[PDB]
């Protein structure tokens, strides 16, 4: 509660703030070990208001959105969003059309040049070193991992512990 | 333009 209440006055100095503060909370527990840590800020983090585009559920698309994240907070939330992704498939309540990981946005998308952005690489490489070869690229976005719905059919997936 | 992104933006604009 002194964590959440410290958390409380720092949410007063803006979104702009608040935004790299976790980031540079969150790389740092990512890569001190405290990937449970990490997990637990970053949900506490997601109701507060910071990243607002992070998660998106719906019929259509399950989408995780990292490009203004940095890649201790993209691997966070890439872990926790496998995670969720797996809590389907237990339950008869269908599945979306589409599952997408947002790694470049913008001008960037329709050329070759984001495909070798650090952001896109390293989800890239979490996605496959994590859930093997399921989540392939797109043939129409330079920056966007897409994974089908039939491909989300044969599909906790990370390990979130405390050193 | 391949079968799985047309059936996806069928899907979408449906």
């Amino acid at each position: 509660q002194i964590v959440e209440y410290v958390l409380d006055k720092l949410n007063s100095e803006g979104c702009g703030l608040g935004i790299r503060f976790y980031n540079a909370l969150l790389d740092a527990l990512w890569w001190l070990g405290q990937k449970e840590r990490a997990a637990r800020v970053l949900n506490e983090a997601t109701k507060r208001g910071i990243f607002p585009e992070l998660f998106r559920k719906n019929k259509l698309v399950w989408s995780v959105d990292v490009h203004r994240m940095s890649e201790g907070g993209m691997y966070t939330a890439l872990s926790v969003w496998l995670n969720d992704l797996s809590d389907i498939l237990v339950k008869g309540q269908d599945l979306p059309q589409l599952a997408v990981v947002v790694s470049v946005r913008g001008q960037l998308e329709k050329s070759s040049a984001a495909r070798e952005s650090p952001i896109t690489r390293a989800a890239f490489s979490f996605l496959q070193d994590h859930v093997s070869s399921s989540f392939s690229f797109t043939g129409w976005n330079g920056g966007r991992i897409m994974c089908q719905r039939s491909q989300l059919k044969q599909l906790n997936i990370v390990a979130l512990t405390n050193s | 333009v391949s079968a799985l992104e047309r059936s996806l933006r069928l899907t979408f604009m449906d």
